């Protein structure tokens, strides 16, 4: 619709050549500023007519003209990251609230993550170092990244998700350049939240011998250890460690210097199965005068990914067994369904933890 | 690996522009490193010069030189064993 | 330069020492080792537990030599473009020319090695390129000893053989777990920055502490005053140690058979 | 290999350690020790109704004064119950006297604390680990009513209250609350009913519940399908009430 608001400024910022600029990276600067171009060309210039002498720095992108070269507006830093672009997401699903019952996992997060990005100075009066990393790994199915993203909502910030298998490329020392796109963008976007999936994948101490093709995995922790902490301890945001496999992670990985507050999840007891029936009570429908507390009683300890099963399959009952809503009844052949029918794989009840 | 009479060429080629004492050792350098190394004998030459810098004197003791050589025992520790190489 | 000196850190003077006389002492006695004929030593290596002060140590002693400094990580040498790596390492050693009195660092010096040969996949041959230009690069121009390179990695066990001669790494540091009287001097500077009642007595502390590297030391005053901040204390007093310094880990709660 | 003769570098081993996963996977077993004698009580868990509950025995008697109840691998622990037999009456045979249940099951776990073949100075009886485990019950004329529990792995220990099998878990957390010193016969029997009925989800009845009592007159008396179901009775009237 807008088709003549935009032409009308043709006639300058369009016919002239301005924008035209060939984009290259300056490597050193005289104070003669030698700058090489994409197309594997160096040359000098000096500053521009806007060009201020302190916004040129070195190792970063500064366009230059493709006829008579020379600085006219600088560019920012790292073009090269494509994929990583894609990692920041906005406005999350789950909330603080959607997290089953308030345990120990909820308030220990809070206080080393929230709280120091809501109330700086909370902690300044003490004078005293918030823990920059954390270690969630626990069980699977119990609802692990259900908790992250509940300190994601709080925060309000950016959100970079990493996968574990993102760290591998398909080329030898890529590996490398990914980590270093993810601690770019820290200091160019303050106050935001990394998060790591599944790091057992790349995470490891897999020694030497056995297998000649395997070298290119350890070498992405070394420089993710690296650039977590090196020769000069830069860091602001917080980071999180999330596998499925603690046990085969690199022995050094769980050390401090890295990850303080360490919270493994555990299976809910009565008291803290109890609470995940009453979050999912008030969705679909509930019977009034059902007691949720001896439903869960004679569910045995096991993940959390069972127990919102247990609510989702019980709507299914009233289709087939032709009920009006959900009854006592269809919440007993749940137990036999969901858990007792269920008792043959389909869960890990104590089957990952070590081997 | 040189053998006993082809290492005691050598000691005297890195004392020769370095400052040392006439009393400088001749054969027993040789009888104090066995098996720990026996090929890189530069590495007992920087060593010597720590010792006399903590008795505040320009030559070399004898009996630091010893020292030296006894030091690069626990220096390696980088196995490295070749048996397997000769063809 | 760097901000850390040596006087943010404590009882590790047994280690610092072997520091001093690689390349701050061989640097201002250079005067006496031309008129000796002593060649310096080309570097040191830099073993032990990760979390351990090997990079505090060793940046405590970049900022008292007043000196250029150069840090080179050795997973950064492979990049999926051939000879980009090869270069890096040229053109380290490069700027050690213009600049003759500089320091170079290597991190996790395990990074780059391996022998790869019998076995299957033929070896990778993308990292062991970089591998040889440390050892030419130190064989050429280089070891001058105003090139001294610090080399920090974890363990001993893989490894180049070949990276151990009288002109690259000379004198070997190790760093076991600190003392008694080791830990009580590491635990009271990083407490200095908090609030408390003078009560303290880090000598009990020390003992209480049971072999932890530097890494561990530091979690003490961490998890110190994050008691102190979740009760709502004014100051953090000596019980709030002890409790921060208990933690499962190791083999606790064992769901294992025999005990008895 | 991952055996008796691997050792894991972590302190612990491979094999017997898994076995606590068969004893958790069993039958629930819940037993209570008190000064009126110990009454025990298993699930013989009946899978259909042909099969015969009176054939099948979960709870086996070892002496007239002393009994266990056996909750796993019938296999596995049928051969510690011929040795349990052997070596109580083997103890009559050198003394005629009652033997410590303590003794008793330190006997059984002399046996039962030894596996493997190869041997340099012993013989070996066993082969492999079992992982069932027993609940031996007893009375003598020291400490009195005693109650422990059969572990192959390590060193059996003395418990008034203990539940095992699939209700392990469950029926734990029960045992340190409503357990007392106080608790009659009466009381003890109503309270093993109760908490194998919420611990398992079929009905019950005489058929797949089995019951028994070590007292001092009556020495190791089964309760039948007859007595049984008057206790379930019993428990009805208490529960209608509550």
């Amino acid at each position: 619709a807008p088709s003549h608001l935009w032409d009308i400024m043709g006639d300058r910022q369009r016919l002239g050549e301005e924008h035209p600029l060939q984009v290259a990276r300056c490597t050193k600067i005289i104070k003669k500023y030698v700058i090489n171009l994409k197309q594997i060309a160096k040359f000098v210039v000096g500053l521009g007519e806007r060009v201020s002498p302190t916004d040129i720095e070195e190792g970063m992108r500064v366009g230059v003209d493709r006829s008579k070269y020379n600085i006219e507006l600088p560019l920012p830093p790292r073009i090269d990251p494509s994929v990583t672009m894609m990692t920041v997401e906005e406005k999350p699903d789950v909330t603080y609230s959607d997290v089953g019952g308030c345990k120990d996992q909820i308030e220990k997060l809070r206080e080393v993550v929230e709280l120091p990005l809501l109330s700086p100075e909370r902690f300044a009066t003490l004078g005293i170092d918030p823990p920059k990393g954390i270690l969630l790994y626990g069980p699977p199915g119990t609802g692990k990244t259900l908790c992250a993203r509940a300190v994601a909502n709080r925060t309000d910030a950016t959100f970079i998700r990493v996968i574990g298998s993102e760290l591998v490329q398909k080329y030898v020392g890529e590996g490398a350049r990914m980590v270093r796109e993810l601690f770019e963008m820290a200091r160019t976007k303050k106050a935001c939240i990394i998060f790591f999936d599944e790091i057992d994948a790349v995470g490891g101490a897999r020694f030497d011998d056995g297998a000649g093709g395997d070298n290119e995995v350890q070498r992405t922790m070394l420089e993710l250890i690296t650039q977590l902490d090196g020769f000069d301890p830069r860091g602001n945001i917080k980071v999180m460690f999330a596998t499925n496999r603690p046990n085969t992670l690199d022995p050094a990985l769980l050390r401090p210097g890295r990850i303080d507050r360490k919270v493994e999840f555990s299976l809910p007891d009565l008291e803290g199965r109890a609470n995940i029936f009453r979050i999912h009570s008030k969705s679909m429908s509930v019977e009034r005068g059902i007691r949720w507390e001896l439903i869960s009683r004679l569910c045995p300890n096991s993940t959390g990914a069972e127990l919102r099963s247990v609510c989702t399959e019980a709507g299914m009952f009233a289709i087939r067994a032709r009920r009006k809503v959900a009854t006592e009844k269809d919440f007993l052949k749940a137990v036999d369904k969901v858990i007792s029918g269920y008792k043959k794989f389909s869960s890990t009840s104590r089957y990952m933890q070590y081997n | 690996l040189p053998n006993e009479a082809g290492r005691l060429e050598i000691f005297k080629i890195h004392t020769a522009k370095v400052k040392k004492t006439g009393e400088f050792d001749f054969e027993a350098a040789v009888k104090m490193s066995d098996g720990f190394n026996g090929a890189d004998i530069r590495n007992c030459a920087t060593e010597a010069g720590f010792f006399a810098i903590r008795d505040d004197r320009d030559h070399i003791n004898p009996d630091d030189l010893m020292k030296a050589v006894r030091k690069v025992a626990e220096v390696k520790k980088l196995e490295g064993t070749i048996e397997y190489q000769k063809l | 330069k760097p901000t850390e000196t040596y006087s943010d850190v404590g009882g590790l003077d047994k280690q610092i020492e072997e520091l001093v006389e690689a390349i701050v002492l061989p640097m201002k006695r250079a005067d006496k080792f031309k008129d000796m004929g002593i060649r310096a030593p080309k570097g040191a290596l830099m073993y032990g537990p990760p979390g351990t002060g090997k990079t505090l140590l060793a940046r405590a002693c970049a900022a008292q030599t007043n000196a250029t400094f150069l840090k080179l990580a050795a997973p950064q040498l492979v990049q999926m473009y051939i000879g980009e790596g090869a270069k890096l390492v040229r053109d380290a050693f490069a700027l050690a020319k213009e600049k003759a009195p500089t320091i170079i660092f290597i991190d996790e010096l395990d990074a780059i090695g391996t022998k790869r040969f019998d076995s299957e996949k033929s070896g990778d041959r993308e990292v062991q390129r970089t591998m040889l230009e440390l050892l030419n690069q130190l064989d050429g121009f280089s070891s001058d000893d105003r090139v001294k390179v610090l080399a920090a990695t974890n363990r001993v066990d893989v490894l180049d053989p070949a990276l151990l001669r009288s002109g690259r790494l000379d004198r070997k540091i190790e760093f076991p777990l600190p003392s008694e009287d080791s830990r009580a001097q590491i635990l009271q500077i990083h407490s200095r920055k908090m609030t408390t009642d003078d009560d303290i007595n880090w000598q009990e502390l020390a003992r209480s502490t049971d072999e932890f590297n530097g890494a561990q030391l530091k979690a003490v005053t961490v998890e110190a005053g994050m008691i102190a901040l979740r009760n709502g204390q004014s100051s953090v007093k000596h019980e709030d140690f002890v409790e921060g310094i208990s933690e499962v880990q190791a083999r606790k709660s064992k769901s294992v058979s025999f005990y008895a | 290999d991952r055996g008796v003769s691997t050792f894991s570098p972590e302190g612990r081993l491979f094999q017997v350690e898994y076995s606590l996963e068969a004893i958790k996977l069993g039958s629930t077993a819940i037993g209570i020790a008190t000064k009126e004698g110990v009454v025990l009580g298993v699930e013989k868990r009946a899978t259909s109704p042909l099969l015969e509950s009176d054939s099948i025995e979960k709870i086996v008697e070892i002496d007239r004064h002393i009994g266990c109840a056996m909750s796993g691998l019938t296999a596995d622990a049928r051969s510690m119950i011929e040795h349990a037999r052997t070596a109580a009456v083997t103890h009559n045979l050198y003394y005629d006297e009652d033997i410590n249940v303590e003794s008793l099951t330190q006997s059984v776990c002399d046996l039962a604390l030894r596996f493997g073949e190869g041997a340099s100075g012993e013989e070996r009886l066993m082969s492999r680990p079992f992982g069932v485990a027993l609940l031996i019950a007893g009375h003598d004329a020291d400490d009195g009513y005693q109650l422990f529990h059969a572990e192959p792995s390590g060193t059996f220990y003395r418990y008034n209250a203990k539940a095992i099998g699939s209700g392990s878990e469950g029926a734990q957390a029960e045992l340190l609350n409503e357990w007392h010193s106080s608790l009659t016969l009466k009381e003890a029997e109503l309270l093993v009913l109760k908490i194998l009925k919420q611990v398992m989800e079929e009905k019950l009845d005489e058929n797949n519940a089995q019951l028994s009592c070590i007292t001092k007159q009556d020495g190791f008396k089964i309760y039948d399908n007859e007595k049984t179901a008057e206790l379930i009775k019993e428990l009805k009237e208490k529960e209608a009430a509550e």
